[PDB]
């Protein structure tokens, strides 16, 4: 995003449930419930230490919601020009049309298509919930890195055909 | 690769000698077979479609 | 460690473990390296598929 | 500097939240490296935090219109390098800090970013 | 009183499954949340171990190897000690275990034993075990083996070091060791420098035993909060115990895992050589 867009005030997303998806302003921690989820499940004097990231989880959810708040209700126009004000039923036709699909879905069956994302979104928490494994495209590469040094920790064990392993001992 | 048997296998004093090098071929070991594994992900990504 | 006395033996096959062993770790590294090319052909492949 | 009973390392001591089985006597990360230890003589768990310590960088504006620089050590206290601030992204020596947030310029850690005023 | 007995039973072994008992803790070190995996000698899971019944009470001797495990079922009349040695011949420094009225004496001596000891029995009698001794090097009391309760002890030698260790656990059968897991701990560490290779239960004068052999096996051990453990895995016991300690897991996922090798040794050995037509001339001299 070229700068960070702001949630609108009014979160008039059709009656989908964004609120699941953008953080929530409630906790001490900035995040959706979808991340807590993800959060929750995915995770020295030896010389090897890690180093902290400059965007933060929250300001990194800062840029993401704006991306996606903009993707949800006006698309790429709070980028290339000035903000249109699209509302979303608007931007939902539009986004039918955009791939062929006629407008008349938006509005013939706006209740269904608003509880279908919904019901989805659902069953993706239940899912990534049910199933942790679910979660293991992060999961893994955390711990196999983690396994990694853990192990260039380990191997300092190793004498290499020397009397003794420790260069303080020798 | 079983590096064990490529550096040198039925061998009592070979087995305790390549043990000193600790999990050094273990990852070798490892890493052959993640690669394995990844080629099948690789026929699967380009053809179950 | 059928030829030389125990302890000039280890000596001897420390160095020929560690040959070994470099040998396996730049096999295995130049297949990592082409694995990472190969992966990324099979994914450009599924993509025009 | 310690020496437990023959076991040895470094670091600082604190009193213990965890306890040791009657049998145990040293207790171990994860890393398999120390983490606490019991005391031979009285008995009562004491942990081994690491001393502090951590890698130093400088930050720094272009040197055609500055010459202020700022120290960084990071994951310490500020006393083991006026202008001192202290943050986990590592302390800056030589530098203010100021609650208004800005656009980054030289980005530090963990939400902190360095920038330069007139 | 060294009456004689050799009662000479000569039981079945009985040998039955320690199931997933045998595992003691070694170590001295707090850890948590986590599985360990250690090489060292415990019984293996679910192998045949003995459970022979001294009840005529019977006194064999058996292994001790690089460890055993011990465990006994008694009443009323209860049975608490030891005889272990290199040869239980009395040329060498062995060791008696003997519980009394208050307390439990760990003694090592030159311990000129009977030809089928026991304690005599209002206090327990070492001249029932042996007629004499000398040449002693240690003597230690430390707190009694006494606790359906199930005595179990883990017996080994490290480097010169008689370790003892000790629990108990309720019995539903009598013959059997019961399910669940085991922790030993060490009651006392004696500098003998002693090669014991036998073990002989001591018997009280007036008796079900389970003896097992360690053997040095690699334990995936899980532990607690508190720095104990609540479980173990024996590796590669049987091939789920294989997934599990090429894992580090106790819960192996719904899939196919590479745990081992399928090896042949060579058997045979062949020297060929060609046909001699040539036979080396030494006889020309030698003759
Ligand atoms: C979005 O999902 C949340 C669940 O996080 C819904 O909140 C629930 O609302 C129902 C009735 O509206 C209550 O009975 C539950 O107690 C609520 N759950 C929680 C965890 O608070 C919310 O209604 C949904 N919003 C929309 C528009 O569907
Ligand atoms: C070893 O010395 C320490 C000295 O601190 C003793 O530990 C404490 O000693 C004080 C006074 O001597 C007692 O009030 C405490 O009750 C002791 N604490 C514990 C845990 O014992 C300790 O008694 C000495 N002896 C031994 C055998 O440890
Ligand atoms: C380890 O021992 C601790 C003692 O600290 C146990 O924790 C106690 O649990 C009981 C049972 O509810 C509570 O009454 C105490 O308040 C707890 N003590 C605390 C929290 O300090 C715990 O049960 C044991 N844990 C394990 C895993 O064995
Ligand atoms: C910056 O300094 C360099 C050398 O110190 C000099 O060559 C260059 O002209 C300066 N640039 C400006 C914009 O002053
Ligand atoms: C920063 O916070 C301090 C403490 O509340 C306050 O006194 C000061 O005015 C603030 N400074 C700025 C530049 O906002
Ligand atoms: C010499 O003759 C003796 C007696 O038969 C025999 O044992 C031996 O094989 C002969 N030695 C050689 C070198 O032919």
């Amino acid at each position: 995003v070229k700068q960070i867009y702001k949630t609108p005030p009014i979160k008039d997303f059709g009656g989908f449930n964004f609120s699941q998806i953008l953080p929530d302003p409630s906790k001490p921690s900035k995040r959706s419930p979808i991340e807590d989820l993800l959060f929750n499940k995915v995770t020295k004097f030896n010389g090897l230490t890690v180093l902290p990231p400059l965007l933060t989880d929250e300001m990194i959810a800062q840029y993401t919601s704006a991306l996606l708040a903009g993707t949800i209700t006006s698309g790429w126009t709070f980028g290339a020009g000035p903000a249109l004000q699209i509302p979303f039923p608007m931007q939902m036709a539009y986004r039918f049309n955009g791939i062929g699909v006629t407008q008349n879905v938006l509005y013939e069956n706006q209740k269904l298509i608003a509880n279908q994302f919904n019901s989805a979104i659902g069953k993706i928490q239940d899912s990534l919930s049910s199933t942790p494994s679910a979660l293991g495209k992060l999961q893994d590469v955390v711990n196999q890195n983690a396994q990694a040094l853990n192990t260039l920790v380990k191997q300092l064990s190793s004498n290499f055909g020397a009397i003794s392993s420790v260069l303080n001992d020798i | 690769v079983d590096c064990t048997m490529y550096i040198c296998g039925d061998s009592t004093e070979c087995s305790n000698l390549l043990l000193q090098y600790g999990s050094f071929c273990t990852q070798l070991n490892r890493a052959l077979t993640g690669i394995a594994v990844e080629q099948d992900k690789n026929t699967q990504e380009v053809f179950a479609q | 460690l059928s030829r030389l006395d125990p302890p000039e033996a280890e000596v001897q096959i420390d160095r020929l473990i560690t040959g070994r062993l470099q040998s396996l770790q730049t096999y295995v590294t130049q297949q990592l390296i082409r694995a990472a090319e190969i992966r990324a052909s099979a994914n450009l492949a599924a993509t025009k598929m | 500097n310690f020496n437990f009973n023959g076991l040895t390392g470094t670091g600082v001591l604190t009193e213990s939240n965890k306890k040791f089985l009657p049998f145990q006597q040293f207790g171990r990360d994860i890393a398999d490296t120390t983490d606490a230890v019991r005391d031979p003589q009285t008995l009562e768990i004491l942990d081994i935090t690491p001393c502090s310590f951590g890698g130093v960088s400088v930050i720094t504006p272009g040197t055609n219109t500055s010459n202020q620089v700022a120290v960084l050590y990071q994951d310490v206290n500020c006393t083991e390098v006026s202008n001192v601030f202290q943050t986990r992204a590592g302390c800056l020596i030589g530098a203010e800090h100021v609650n208004n947030s800005y656009e980054c310029d030289i980005p530090i850690g963990a939400g902190i970013c360095a920038s330069y005023q007139t | 009183q060294c009456v004689n007995l050799t009662t000479r039973t000569q039981l079945p072994p009985a040998y039955t499954n320690s199931f997933t008992r045998g595992v003691y803790y070694p170590d001295k070190v707090f850890r948590s949340s986590v599985l360990h995996s250690t090489q060292d000698l415990f019984l293996p899971f679910f192998s045949n171990v003995t459970w022979f019944h001294a009840i005529r009470f019977d006194n064999p001797v058996l292994p001790f190897n690089d460890g055993v495990y011990f465990a006994s079922t008694e009443k009323s009349n209860i049975i608490r000690g030891w005889i272990f040695g290199t040869t239980l011949d009395s040329k060498t420094q062995s060791l008696l275990i003997v519980n009394n009225a208050t307390n439990v004496v760990i003694k090592v001596c030159e311990f000129q034993f009977c030809n089928d000891p026991f304690l005599g029995v209002w206090m327990e009698s070492e001249f029932r075990v042996y007629s004499s001794a000398n040449n002693c090097t240690f003597e230690y009391v430390s707190q009694p083996f006494l606790m359906k309760n199930l005595r179990e002890f883990v017996f080994k030698n490290i480097d010169g070091y008689f370790k003892i260790y000790s629990k108990h656990t309720p019995i539903n059968l009598v013959r059997d060791l019961p399910q669940g897991f085991s922790a030993l701990e060490p009651l006392v560490d004696l500098p003998i420098g002693i090669n014991i290779t036998r073990f002989q239960t001591l018997l009280a004068l007036h008796a079900a035993y389970y003896v097992g052999y360690l053997q040095p096996r690699t334990f995936l051990l899980k532990y607690n909060e508190n720095g104990t453990i609540t479980d173990a895995v024996d590796c590669a016991l049987d091939p789920l115990s294989e997934t599990k300690c090429t894992l580090k897991s106790f819960t192996v996922e719904k899939g196919i895992y590479q745990t081992s090798n399928f090896r042949v040794q060579p058997t045979e050995s062949i020297v060929r050589f060609p046909n001699i037509t040539n036979l080396c001339p030494f006889g020309e001299v030698f003759n």
